[PDB]
């Protein structure tokens, strides 16, 4: 009880961090991965 | 038999084979694993159209041997991820789409189209033309915020 | 300038299911505020049911402006744009 | 007993940077390429089996195939330092050395260390480069490692090719930084491209490409 | 839990004899490690001693200070390890040069004994003696303080061609130094790996450290059965590296973006 307690707010810090890090990322029509600044994450998604 | 001009073609069609198998197991899958994530499932799509056309029989196909070999590999070249012709484009589009043509090369094999799957002219002008369409149906939206 | 010719288009000639919506809503919501509709309208009055009853005989009058990394852009016609 | 060891780091060192000047463009003789390390300890050694570094030295210039990719490929001094700590008088001579035989490239391998005061004057000798490496990093070619895919420049023409096919901006392209291991040894400089082709298990094959900070 | 993984030539691999070989040379070992018990006697006489127990050891032996640093090797230690009163004497010498006469008992004796003089000092010995356990390194490599003896099981094709498995022994230690164990003979210098990839990315690079990032996560989320396919932990290990350091995906990192200050104050 006092683990599933205490570290569900660990993994729920964890997952708000990702979704931050990540929120801006998105498929372009070209085909490349990129954020809202343009910088190429991936030149092709998944690379499939 | 003997035919020596239809001979070149199955020698071409082995040969690509052996490439695959070559690069898959040296660089791809050193461990062995074969079973992997991948698009469209060529099992699923052929025994769908032996049901759609009654493929049972021992009725001798009348599906020539050069449909196959040109039907295959004229398909490769349709499976587009990216359009233009640009040099670089096209590099790219043959290597996003390097994994899943040895996958269908794998299955649409001479023998195993004639003696397993024992598909008629029918029947398989369909299934290519289902994996041309299945495959750009299964590529990711632009826009999605992945 | 930044519109790119129509011979020179290259992005993909399939509907996306983002556009799709879009397309369905925005006409959806100009049949609502009685625009002329295109398509003969019979039992099935709800506007969203008018709509995606113009999509499927490919007769919807919009064109995408669908924008690339560096700002142009091709223009696209749900006219010509296939549909699954 | 102990000296051999000194004697094979120094003999593996010295297969690395052979490759090292492969892989760059320049042109090594296949007889150069192979030498064992029996023929190495007698050509290198003393009598009392201690190895003299300034017979190490070697020129070479580049393959005819380098030379049509790029066209600002020189020549390439490679020169191991006789002194462990690299003080301000060895670099003096081994700068003037480089100007006066007028080579393009030097590459300086130190025994155990580089002071401060002495690394500064490392870019002062332009436009000439000169590159700098510890023997220890070199014992093992870092490239030849599994997790190592193979790093290939971009000339300049395929770089401007590949800018207008994605409508790139030069700092819109993932970075390698000039001090990482694999830029540092192919003598990556500020704005260069490298492309990286590289196993996937989704696809088989995905080329990537990075630009040199 | 910083952690190697060495994987050894084939031709060691198949001989647990010569495995052993590497295991030892690669383990630290110092002097303190073998070291049982050291003792600060009053010998005024160079050319003799009032210990009764060293009084055979050194007067056949021998057929500066009066203070007498005596330390004592464990046997069993010693043993194990494979070192001998030479070897350890000689790394001893290279060090401490002209300025410590260095006397070992024989290994037939009862007790192994190593006798120490130098050539206000009451302190300055016991100064000495923290200076010798703490730096006195008599053979392998740095920051690997355990090597472990592990079997791999490994597929590998037949001569026939069909997939068999083949058992192989590699080596897994405690700490890291990457780039030293990766030079030592025998040790297969093109696959060694290691679970910290911030040493990683000095030792070979950005593009390997994406395969061990990508590595070490996969083997997080498939420990407990479950399966996340490819594309996710692909996409947020090249958000790690694109530029080409490590960016943490803390305040620290994230916000050192020239991304928009409304986005960033958000966080």
């Amino acid at each position: 009880l006092i683990d599933t307690a205490v570290k569900t707010a660990e993994t729920g810090y964890i997952q708000r961090r990702l979704v931050k890090a990540l929120e801006d990322i998105m498929v372009h029509y070209d085909g490349t991965t990129r954020n809202s600044l343009g910088d190429i994450i991936q030149f092709l998604y998944g690379e499939d | 038999l003997g035919d020596v001009e239809l001979q070149k073609e199955l020698n071409s069609e082995y040969e690509q084979l052996v490439s695959d198998r070559k690069f898959l197991r040296e660089i791809v899958f050193v461990n062995g694993d074969h079973n992997w994530p991948l698009p469209v499932n060529l099992r699923r799509i052929i025994q769908n159209a032996q049901q759609i056309f009654h493929l049972d029989r021992a009725k001798a196909s009348d599906l020539t041997i050069p449909e196959i070999i040109h039907g295959v590999r004229d398909l490769c070249k349709k499976l587009f991820v990216l359009r233009g012709e640009n040099e670089l484009i096209k590099e790219a589009q043959q290597n996003a789409t390097s994994l899943f043509q040895c996958l269908v090369r794998a299955r649409l094999a001479t023998r195993r189209i004639l003696e397993e799957f024992r598909l008629n002219r029918d029947a398989f002008e369909w299934v290519l033309g289902t994996i041309e369409a299945q495959f750009q149906r299964s590529l990711v939206h632009p826009g999605e915020m992945v | 300038e930044l519109a790119i010719l129509k011979e020179e288009r290259t992005t993909t000639p399939y509907l996306t299911k983002y556009e799709r919506a879009r397309i369905l809503g925005t006409r959806a919501l100009q049949i609502s505020m009685n625009a002329p509709v295109l398509v003969d309208i019979e039992g099935e009055t709800d506007p969203l049911q008018i709509a995606m009853k113009e999509l499927s005989q490919r007769k919807i009058p919009l064109v995408i402006r669908r924008y690339l990394p560096d700002g142009s852009y091709e223009d696209w016609g749900c006219d010509e744009l296939i549909v699954d | 007993e102990d000296n051999n060891r000194i004697i094979s780091r120094l003999w593996r060192s010295f297969r690395t940077v052979k490759e090292m000047a492969a892989d760059r463009g320049y042109f090594i003789s296949q007889e150069e390429m192979d030498q064992s390390l029996e023929e190495f300890r007698s050509k290198i050694c003393d009598s009392m089996g201690n190895p003299q570094r300034k017979l190490m030295s070697f020129l070479a210039n580049p393959t005819p195939e380098a030379l049509e990719k790029y066209s600002d490929l020189g020549t390439l001094w490679v020169e191991f330092c006789d002194e462990p700590s690299v003080g301000i008088k060895t670099m003096r001579n081994f700068c003037l050395r480089i100007q006066e035989k007028n080579f393009s490239t030097g590459i300086f391998i130190y025994q155990n260390n580089i002071t401060p005061s002495a690394n500064k004057m490392i870019p002062t000798v332009s436009p000439a480069i000169i590159e700098t490496f510890q023997e220890s990093d070199l014992v093992v070619n870092i490239t030849h490692h599994e997790l190592v895919p193979k790093h290939i420049r971009l000339s300049d023409g395929e770089k401007s090719q590949l800018l207008q096919r994605y409508k790139l901006k030069e700092s819109q392209l993932p970075r390698i930084q000039r001090e990482d291991p694999v830029a540092r040894y192919l003598g990556l400089k500020r704005g260069q491209v490298v492309k990286i082709i590289r196993r996937s298990e989704t696809s088989g094959r995905y080329a990537s490409y990075r630009i040199c900070l | 839990t910083p952690a190697l993984t060495v994987y050894l030539d084939r031709e060691i691999a198949l001989d647990i004899e010569k495995a052993k070989v590497i295991q030892s040379s690669i383990e630290y070992t110092t002097l303190k490690n073998v070291t049982s018990a050291t003792e600060i006697y009053y010998d005024p006489d160079p050319t003799s001693t009032v210990i009764e127990e060293d009084f055979d050891t050194v007067e056949a032996y021998f057929s500066q200070s009066p203070w007498l640093l005596r330390l004592e090797l464990d046997r069993a230690r010693m043993l194990d390890k494979q070192l001998t009163m030479n070897q350890v004497a000689d790394k001893i010498s290279e060090v401490f040069s002209d300025d410590l006469f260095v006397m070992w008992s024989e290994d037939n004796a009862d007790k192994l004994i190593i006798r120490c003089r130098v050539i206000e000092e009451d302190q300055m010995l016991k100064r000495i003696e923290a200076h010798m356990l703490d730096l006195i390194a008599l053979r392998g490599i740095p920051g690997i303080s355990k090597v472990y003896m592990v079997k791999h099981k490994v597929s590998v094709p037949d001569e026939s061609g069909e997939y068999k498995n083949e058992e192989l022994w590699a080596l897994e230690t405690d700490g890291i130094n990457l780039a030293e164990v990766m030079a030592v003979p025998g040790v297969d210098s093109s696959r060694t790996y290691s679970n910290s990839f911030v040493e990683i990315l000095s030792v070979l690079g950005i593009e390997a450290t994406r395969s061990s990032l990508y590595k070490e996560i996969l083997n997080v989320i498939a420990f407990d059965g479950s399966y996340v396919n490819y594309r996710h932990m692909a996409l947020l290990v090249d958000v790690m590296t694109s530029r080409g350091y490590l960016m943490a995906i803390t305040r620290h990192g994230i916000n050192r973006a020239d991304t928009g200050a409304l986005m960033r104050c958000s966080f």
